[PDB]
């Protein structure tokens, strides 16, 4: 985590990732891909949770 | 919002030439019909659906 999560129940902004570890760029786009896919799998799988989008 | 990905491997000049598929992706994603099976396609488009030649 980077900031406390429940700053606002009503908020709506991307839960921005921060990549780290001297990444090459190709890995960064792949990370973005996996990030989005994971966030999709959650809404597809356990819609009630929002922990990814909201943090 | 919709994340999108086109795999690398095309030479840069060919980048646009793939573009005609993107709208088809969009449309299938939008309307939800899967595109018809076993139907390749390619070509460039000039901002209003007119098609253009490619080598």
């Amino acid at each position: 985590l980077r900031r406390p999560q429940d700053k606002d129940a009503k908020g709506d902004k991307d839960g921005s990732l921060e990549v780290t570890g001297q990444l090459g760029e190709v890995m960064k786009e792949s990370a973005r891909i996996a990030y989005t896919f994971a966030r999709a799998f959650l809404m597809q799988h356990a819609p009630a949770n929002d922990y990814l989008v909201t943090s | 919002h919709i994340h999108l990905h086109v795999p690398e491997g095309a030479t840069p000049k060919d980048g646009p030439s793939a573009g005609c598929t993107i709208v088809t992706a969009l449309l299938s994603l939008a309307m939800g019909r899967p595109v018809r099976q076993n139907l390749a396609m390619t070509g460039e488009v000039s901002l209003t659906g007119k098609i253009l030649p490619v080598g």
